[PDB]
DNA sequence: AAGCAGTAGAGCATGC
DNA sequence: GCATGCTCTACTGCTTCGATATCG
């Protein structure tokens, strides 16, 4: 901590005080060399957390001591005599920065909100600046097993912490030391977690702002691609978006030319060509500045050189020039430097690419730039001087103005445009209205309005601060003065309304999306506040006519196009339902044109955006249905939606039979919808009825062949399935089987309609009948085989959900499905999908379903122990995890190069046993032994761990990997039965080993490695260890006590919800 | 010149003081007329912002600064102009704009008060002041020189401006549209065959060959060999065109009158472009440097004095000497004119502001890199700052001068490499340099020669110099570099005419040809290629010398294992022979029989019965050689070219004799028309817009000739993509008629199934009857 | 030897 | 309390000239 209390010359000898401590408390064998890894986290946690007259040093003065500790080490030791003290102050530094990450939990403005962990954001953003200086050199050998486990820990924190502004920068460390080394040249393991994390990083960052837009843009662009090069179209703007957001914060308009390097040299000059004519165009706000800037001086004024060269070149300039290297200019990038580095990438692009930068010689707009915005050139101006007065036309300066007014790249001229267009647009505005007349004394403009509106917006939600501040009244003030009573539906309000529109509808614009929205709250808003609203009859800013103009938005093939309809709904979901009377007639005949919408993004895009804002365009309307019509369900005059039948009332009763006809759509998520506004939906009646009370009775009037006609809707009524399939016959085919197998097991999870009442020999469905083809294709272009994969894993596990629901209700007696489903074969997808996983199509990069999957495994196979059967399941799991299986592969050679194979076919067998044992059902599988009370399969893993540490040479070393196996492999063997004096008396242990000095007692070691499992199982059977732990307290007092410590120091950690286990071992010690 | 001071304070010192009474007036007009004494060319850069400031500051004198909108809805007048002065000394298009509207606005302002006497005066006044502008300006700065040229041409007494400094500064600065209406404005209101000669050496340099047709006559009293020569340059043919130039130059009768000196100026300055779009690096500089001196001319202080010679003569000098030292021999004659030129200042800041490639080119010769790094940064910061100048709807400016970054980062990644030290001892960073040097050229059809001449040149220089400096086989691997380069640039100077550079980059490309396999192929493939493009224009009887001069090398070994392996050089070697043929039979069958008067042996090679198997052999070889393409191709447009090719010519011959009756040429002709239907409905599946409009033919074919060939229809009809037909359904809806409506049928009911609201109004009307 | 001319070193004032 | 920044004064070495001892 006391490094920025020095002198300089000095702190040379202050790191090789720390040197020198630290490599004579390593080199005596491991009993000692664990505070090593303690030192470097408490000095962690000093210096990131440090937010006659002294100072308070923040964070930047040590990083010159953590480049010394292991960079020039070997200049550092050159004296001292150097094997791996840099190697190991590395790996402590990993180990103990995703230790401080690990338990920080974060669930200043950042987003309208604040409520994460109150005071660890200081000590947090110190860490995440901290390790942007020491991370990232020297990512050589000691970084490279170490990717995996530091990517892998951050995106499933992330993933519940989005707006936080910065989780991802360590993401873009580790992803640039991933590509600084190989390693990426498809092992095969971490390439899916990134190439899934990329759609999803795509889609949560779309709503957010400047720091965290710019956070994720740097994460996205540093993604290597020179291997990520499929689907190049899908991140196009997230470059674009780097530039256009570049020239107010340079760091990423760095990036983006650093990106577009590399794009180009090595993605194969195909799929490249055509995504040049919207990359380039962005980039010519670089060329707009031919050095008339003038602002500080541009000479050596007077300085320390400038008096001390003046009277001859003696010694003091040799001691003032080796005195100004020593600067370490690195703040970020000077201006100049980028427009060079544009030009001599322009000129390295090509011959052919390079001449992009423009229009294409005769196109529909080529020919239109040439012509005047308006004929007749009004706003005269006429600049009095003492006696001339001449006229000065405007409109000239207007495409000059509103040009550099928006991309200038360099501020003094910036607010200067942008203070000049404001009081040039309030001139235009004064101007429009006269006294004269109303055709050449009120001269309308509005061929102007139709270029000045499009570039407000652009204006007033730019970026900088001022010209926010300066556009915000002007923008809202104009919204008030055309929406009026005098207007009288007049030609610019039109084009003002195109260009909101037209804004919300548009590509590379997630900052201006939402500022329409709030302009249409304000339209909806002051064009009722004071209108005549006897009079709003005919007029095209209609509420109707706006709706109607959402309608047809909202039903569109065009992705960004629904979009608008999304988020005007969002934007007035708090108008038009605190007003009433024009809710009931139309909006809820939009309910189910937006569910259509909802339908119609089945295909689009994992990346947009579209599913997350149509069910809040539709939530946002079921908190109003249930306020209004409880007391209004009347038959009156009602407005008729898309689909359903003519009448002349449609109260609430045949909407709730079109939600029951449609549940067996493959749209995925407007079937859940569907369902779920049904369930809520058969109450609110007048006479409050049941869904049990309901579905009977109207099947008592309609019968079964009624039900199965929608829930089987077109799906009752195949070899191109025998290699993995891609067209959209089959995925259609399985989407409708996904559909029909998950429509009605909600109606069996509750109590609606029971299991032998539908499944019974009435309905003549091709349910069963189907499902046993489908678990016969089950284990059998790279390109979209994934596209199948995903949805052949996404019924499995629908299946086993059914199953669970079935057989565990009010439905028991199994005697309808004795070989359809619950055959030899749903024993064995329940048996791959337990273990070995990726065998029948389970990626292993995913998240949301890899954690999924061993809940239902669970689920089930207590489902099927206390069933009318279990010989079946018992004798087909007793095939794979005998225990003989487990003794073959515990091998004699689990050191050194058989890194994955022989250390991961293990992981998976322990992973498995560990959920049978959370099933109910470890011993009947695996009974032990005959004689004594101790399993002799846990008595011999335990003596497989033991034994594989002590050396018999050198030393057997360590991982991460050759830990977490070591740790689930020994949690496994203390769930078997009590075996606890076992482990004492492997603990208390006289037996000596060596290293190449001796000092070794081979408990102190085997204590002090795994040393929290070991203490959890201690303090299980509690009252019969305290009293053989005590009882040897003569002849090896040292390690009872260092056993006694290690227990209670952890029963105190855990005080938050173990109080009464302390007291007991207290009242017992 | 201390107005562009780089310290603030003491310029507002000296500004406040220009700014004062008695020493630069307080009258508006007056000030407006004395605001001309003080330009300076030192500062143009800043002479318009200078300008609109002086003439903006005394706009605070006045009463009216009192609410200028007069209601309620409300600003004042200083808010729209200290932004509009403050926006006015930031940018320069901004601030032209400013000043050519105050300027028109007080002379249009001044006609109220004050007669002709003095009217007259001022602007007689201000027209010498404009003329002295544009004479003494060094720097051609764009918004100035442009700014000028448009305030002159709105007013009637300034049009008669200057016809000869006005090119030539519009010219330069890249800003013809302005020169161009200037010009023609003051043609309007004996002939003024000065302003036609400079207008039409305007039109000459933006392309604009259209309009060099009402221009040169003989009624504005010019001559007839200036119109024929510049229709031998309109297509693109500079070695005749400029050929008569000089027969035009050193004439001694002219009996009409004298060729007077503007004319004269003209044919040698096109001249001089002329032999600049070849590669003849000796007569040009011959002609530049040897016109206004004798017996080895100094140079030295020979140019920059008689100020006519600066603005014609420098820049060829420059280029013709400097390309002629960038391969060859040394003849030290340009380093020591530049070192000498430079003592002085207004001949450093012409000589740096304006070329500086030329310069750093000039010092890595003698391996100054260091002075070569100056050069080259000083050359990447003017083109910023020219480039971001020249107006936004100015297109074909932009382009012309955005064609050269490319040589400047070329000469830059070459300054970058050879001077880093993870080089010059592998090379495995050559092989990266050799390989991203090939996948990086200009376009063609596009980008003219000199642009090509350029990026070639320096190349070959900079792989001479790694050579020399790569002490640590690596004299293969460049020269199959070099070769790849130089092969590309005849494929692209072929294709835009340009035959007399082609034909000698050709007899340059070929002694070393001949020592390999992959090599020989293309070269005797590019030079029959660039003999088939060449005779379009001939008329007869040459063209089939010059078909029959490119014979006897197609037919050599080349089957070394090569064309039997190879496909590609299967193919073209087989259609190129096809076309050979295809051109004697028919040059030699529209014009009978006279051919064979200069003809020792073209008569017996014509041979391999006088009239009749002298056509019949080629039209049967043409018929082998292009049979051979298709089913060598069908093993895209690799396979549509030997397609269509085969389809037009079956197609040809078969109207060919549709004209005339025939018995053995009929039956050699009853297999064309199964080879036509077959082989373009299988380009016509493919993506391919060359061969859908030629469907009308296939539906007059199958009628004309229905005896066979039909199920041959029906078959390929039957799998075709059916959107190939909505053009033609109203075609096809008529057929469905009368006979012969099999293989119509079939795609009409594809289309009624599938797309069935495209022919249900073509229906009614052909139902109707 | 005589003149001079240039730099080393110590003490006051400042900063972290 | 430790490192640096700045001036002035006395020490010290160089250059030129003239006298003295030495070696032929």
């Amino acid at each position: 901590d006391s490094f920025p209390q020095y002198s300089p010359k000095m702190q040379l000898v202050c790191c090789r005080a720390i040197v020198k401590v630290f490599l004579a408390l390593a080199a005596k064998g491991p009993v000692l060399r664990n505070c090593i890894s303690t030192v470097v986290h408490q000095g962690l946690i000093r210096i990131c957390s440090k937010p006659g007259k002294w100072k308070v040093p923040t964070y930047k003065d040590y990083v010159d001591l953590f480049r010394h500790l292991l960079s020039s080490d070997q200049m550092m030791d050159s004296i001292l005599a150097s094997e791996s003290l840099n190697h190991l102050l590395y790996d402590e530094f990993v180990k103990s920065v995703l230790k401080i990450v690990e338990k920080l939990d974060l669930t200043d403005p950042a987003a309208n909100l604040h409520p994460a962990k109150p005071k660890d954001f200081s000590a947090f953003i110190n860490l995440v600046e901290f390790c942007r200086e020491i991370l990232p050199e020297k990512q050589a050998e000691f970084f490279e097993p170490w990717v995996y486990s530091f990517s892998y820990e951050l995106i499933l924190q992330s993933t519940r912490l989005p707006l936080i502004s910065g989780f991802y920068k360590l993401l873009s460390i580790t992803v640039r030391n991933a590509k600084k080394i190989k390693y990426f040249e498809g092992k095969y393991s971490c390439f899916a977690l990134f190439v899934k994390f990329g759609k999803e990083v795509a889609v949560k960052m779309k709503q957010y702002k400047d720091e965290l837009l710019a956070s994720c843009l740097t994460f996205l662009l540093s993604l290597p691609h020179n291997i990520i090069e499929l689907d190049v179209r899908a991140y196009v703007p997230a470059l674009q978006m780097a530039f256009k957001l570049g020239l107010s914060y340079t760091p990423l308009a760095e990036v983006g030319l650093n990106a577009l390097e590399e794009w180009s040299i090595y993605i194969d000059r195909h799929v490249m060509q055509p995504y040049y004519k919207d990359i380039l165009p962005c980039l010519d706000g670089y060329l707009k500045t031919s050095a008339l800037s003038d602002e500080t001086k541009n000479n050596w004024e007077v300085s320390a050189l400038s008096r001390a060269a003046q009277k001859g070149f003696n010694k003091v300039v040799l001691k003032h020039l080796k005195k100004t290297k020593n600067l370490s200019s690195n703040e970020a990038i000077s201006l100049e430097e980028i427009r060079i580095r544009v030009v001599q990438m322009l000129g390295s692009l090509g011959g052919q690419i390079n001449k992009n930068l423009l229009t294409v010689t005769s196109s529909d707009e080529m020919m239109k730039s040439y012509v005047a915005w308006d004929r007749e050139k009004r706003l005269s101006f006429a600049v009095p001087f003492r006696e001339m007065k001449p006229v000065i036309f405007l409109d000239v300066f207007l495409p000059r103005v509103t040009e550099l007014a928006l991309t200038a790249s360099d501020r003094q001229t910036k607010v200067a445009a942008c203070e000049l267009l404001h009081s040039m647009v309030m001139f235009m505005l004064g101007k429009a209205t006269q006294m004269p007349e109303g055709g050449q004394g009120a001269p309308p403009m509005y061929q102007l309005y139709k270029r000045t509106f499009p570039v407000l917006l652009r204006l007033a939600c730019d970026v900088d601060q001022v010209t926010r501040q300066l556009y915000e009244p002007l923008v809202m003030q104009l919204i008030h003065w055309f929406t009026n009573n005098k207007k009288f539906e007049s030609q610019d309000t039109v084009a003002l309304l195109e260009a909101i529109l037209d804004g919300i509808v548009d590509p590379v614009d997630s900052t201006l999306r939402d500022f329409c929205g709030r302009c249409i709250r304000e339209f909806l808003k002051w064009s009722i506040k004071q209108i005549t609203p006897q009079q709003q009859e005919k007029s095209p800013v209609n509420t109707k006519s706006l709706f109607k103009r959402l309608y047809s938005l909202a039903l569109h093939p065009n992705a960004f196009k629904r979009l608008g309809a999304s988020l005007a709904f969002n934007n007035i979901y708090r108008e038009f339902r605190e007003e009433e009377s024009l809710v009931e007639q139309f909006v809820f005949e939009a309910l189910v044109i937006y569910m259509e919408s909802l339908a119609l993004a089945h295909a689009d895009e994992k990346s947009l955006g579209t599913i997350q804002q149509c069910c809040d365009a539709i939530d946002h309307l079921c908190r109003i249905i249930e306020k209004k019509h409880v007391s209004l369900n009347k038959a009156k005059k009602r407005r008729l939606p898309r689909g359903f039948p003519p009448s002349a009332s449609l109260c609430l009763l045949d909407l709730v039979k079109w939600l029951l006809a449609h549940c067996g759509r493959p749209q995925t998520e407007c079937r859940h919808k569907s369902i779920e506004l049904f369930y809520k939906f058969v109450p609110l009646l007048p006479g409050n009825r049941s869904p049990n009370l309901w579905l009977k009775d109207v099947l008592k009037e309609e019968g079964v062949s009624f039900l199965i006609n929608t829930f089987e809707g077109g799906g009752c009524g195949l070899l191109y399935l025998r290699g993995p399939f891609s067209l959209q016959a089959t995925l259609c085919w399985l989407d409708l089987l996904l559909a029909a197998l998950e429509c009605y097991n909600t109606f069996i999870g509750e109590r609606t309609v029971g299991a032998l009442q539908v499944l019974g020999t009435e309905a003549q469905s091709s349910l069963l009948k189907a499902v046993a083809f489908f678990l016969e294709s089950i284990a059998m272009s790279p390109q979209e085989g994934e596209r199948y994969n995903y949805s052949k894993c996404t019924v499995v596990v629908r299946i086993m959900e059914f199953t669970t629901t079935l057989l565990n209700t009010s439905p028991e007696g199994w005697k309808l499905l004795k070989k359809d489903l619950c055959n030899t074969h749903l024993m064995r997808v329940l048996v791959q999908t337990l273990c070995e996983p990726a065998s029948i199509g389970f990626n292993i990069g995913d998240v949301q379903v890899m954690a999924h999957l061993p809940d239902v495994c669970v689920n089930l196979m207590k489902a099927l122990k206390m069933s009318p059967y279990k010989d079946i399941l018992e004798t087909h799991l007793r095939e794979k995890i005998t225990a003989q299986s487990i003794e073959e592969l515990c091998a004699v050679n689990l050191y050194g190069p058989d890194a994955q194979v022989d250390r991961s076919r293990l992981a998976a067998v322990v992973s498995a046993c560990k959920q049978l044992h959370r099933a109910g059902l470890l011993h009947n599988i695996l009974p032990s032994q005959s004689t004594d009370l101790h399993h002799s399969v846990g008595t011999e893993l335990l003596s497989l761990v033991y034994k594989g540490i002590a050396p018999g040479q050198c030393l057997p070393s360590l991982d991460l990997s050759c830990k977490q196996l070591a740790s689930g492999l020994l949690e496994l063997a203390f769930a078997f039965g009590g075996l606890c004096e076992r482990l004492v008396s492997l603990l208390l242990n006289p037996a000596v080993l060596s290293t190449a000095v001796i000092h070794f007692s081979h408990g102190e070691y085997f204590y002090s490695l795994f040393s929290e499992t070991i203490n959890t199982e201690l303090l299980k059977n509690l009252d019969l260890a305290v009293l053989e732990l005590m009882q040897s307290s003569v002849d090896n007092t040292k390690m009872v006590s260092a056993v006694l410590n290690g227990m209670l120091d952890q029963s105190f950690r855990e005080r938050a919800n173990q109080k009464h286990q302390g007291l007991k071992l207290a009242t017992t010690i | 010149q201390g107005l562009i001071d780089e310290n603030p304070g003491l310029q507002l010192i000296i500004r406040n003081f220009w700014s004062h009474e008695t020493r630069l007036p307080s009258n508006t007009l007056d000030r407006l007329l004395a605001l001309n004494s003080l330009y300076s060319p030192k500062i143009e850069v800043h002479f318009l912002s200078l300008a609109t400031n002086f003439l903006l500051e005394m706009t605070s004198m006045s009463p009216d600064y009192p609410n200028p909108m007069f209601e309620h809805p409300q600003i004042k007048h200083s808010s729209l102009i200290t932004p509009l002065q403050a926006v006015a000394q930031r940018d320069p298009i901004i601030a032209k704009q400013l000043f050519s509207s105050l300027f028109s606005g007080i002379l249009k302002e001044m006609d109220k008060f004050k007669t002709l006497s003095e009217k007259n005066n001022i602007t007689q006044k201000l027209l010498q002041d404009f003329n002295r502008f544009l004479n003494t300006t060094f720097s051609f700065f764009p918004p100035f020189v442009s700014c000028i040229q448009d305030i002159s041409c709105q007013h009637a007494a300034l049009l008669s401006l200057d016809p000869a400094a006005v090119s030539a500064g519009c010219l330069a600065s890249l800003q013809q549209p302005v020169g161009i209406r200037l010009l023609e404005e003051a043609l309007l209101r004996p002939p003024d065959v000065l302003r036609w000669v400079e207008l039409a050496k305007l039109y000459r340099s933006i392309g604009e060959y259209d309009v060099l047709r009402g221009i040169f006559t003989s009624e504005i009293g010019t001559k007839q060999i200036t119109q024929s020569a510049l229709l031998a340059e309109a297509r693109s043919d500079y070695s005749e065109a400029a050929k008569q130039y000089d027969e035009a130059l050193n004439k001694q009768d002219w009996v009409d009158g004298e060729p007077t000196e503007a004319e004269k100026d003209f044919w040698e300055l096109a001249s001089l472009d002329c032999y600049n779009h070849l590669a003849e690096w000796k007569s040009l500089e011959y002609c530049s440097t040897a016109s206004i001196d004798s017996e080895n001319p100094p140079d030295l202080n020979k140019i920059w004095s008689e100020p006519f010679y600066q603005e014609t003569y420098l820049p060829y000098m420059i280029r013709s000497k400097l390309k002629l030292l960038l391969q060859g021999e040394a003849d030290q004659s340009l380093l020591t004119f530049i070192d000498k030129a430079m003592h002085g200042e207004l001949q450093k800041a012409i000589l740096e502001l304006h070329y500086s490639q030329e310069l750093s080119l000039l010092y890595l010769l003698q391996d100054d890199v260091d002075r070569a790094k100056y050069y080259i940064q000083n050359g990447i910061q003017s083109f910023m700052q020219n480039y971001s100048s020249i107006d936004v709807l100015l297109h074909q400016s932009r382009l012309t001068k955005l064609q050269s970054v490319q040589a400047l980062t070329e000469i830059q990644e070459f300054i970058s490499f050879i001077s880093k030290q993870g080089n010059l001892s592998s090379q495995v960073p050559l092989k990266r340099l050799l390989n991203t040097w090939t996948n990086r050229y200009p376009d063609a059809k596009m980008d003219p020669m000199n642009i090509w001449d350029d990026i070639i040149t320096n190349r070959c220089f900079f792989l001479s110099k790694i050579e020399e400096k790569l002490t640590p086989d690596i004299s293969s691997l460049i020269r199959s570099c070099k070769f790849s380069m130089k092969m590309k640039m005849i494929d692209s100077a072929r294709k835009q005419n340009n035959f007399s550079l082609a034909m000698k980059l050709l007899k340059e490309l070929h002694k070393e040809s001949k020592t390999r396999d992959d090599w020989l192929v293309s070269w005797v493939q590019s030079y029959c290629r660039l003999s088939h493009c060449r005779s379009r224009s001939q008329g007869c009887s040459e063209q089939v010398l010059t078909v029959l001069k490119t014979v006897s090398l197609l037919d050599e070994n080349n089957v070394s294992s090569y064309l039997s392996k190879n496909i590609l050089a299967f193919r073209d070697q087989n259609i190129l022979l096809g076309t050979t043929y295809r051109i004697i039979a028919n040059a030699l069958s529209s014009e009978p029989a006279c051919l064979a008067e200069i003809e020792e042996d073209k008569a017996r090679r014509i041979l391999e019965e006088d009239s009749e198997k002298v056509i019949a052999g080629l039209y049967q070889r043409a018929f082998q050689h292009l049979s051979e393409a298709v089913q060598a191709a069908e093993e895209a447009a690799g396979v549509i070219d030997a397609y269509m090719t085969l389809a037009d010519f079956c197609d040809q011959q078969l109207r060919k004799e549709e004209e005339n009756a025939s018995v053995i040429d009929s039956a050699e002709l009853q297999a064309y028309p199964a080879l036509v239907v077959e082989k373009m409905l299988k380009a016509l599946k493919l993506n391919s817009n060359e061969a859908r409009l030629k469907f009308p033919r296939l539906l007059q074919i199958i009628e004309r000739y229905p005896e066979e060939t039909l199920s041959l229809m029906t078959k390929e009809i039957s799998s075709v993509p059916c959107w190939q037909f909505i053009s033609w359904i109203s075609h096809m809806v008529a057929l469905l008629d009368k006979d012969q409506a099999v293989a119509v049928q079939h795609s009409v009911e594809e289309i009624t199934d599938n797309y069935p609201q495209a022919i249900v109004y073509p229906f009614i009307i052909s139902s109707e009857s």
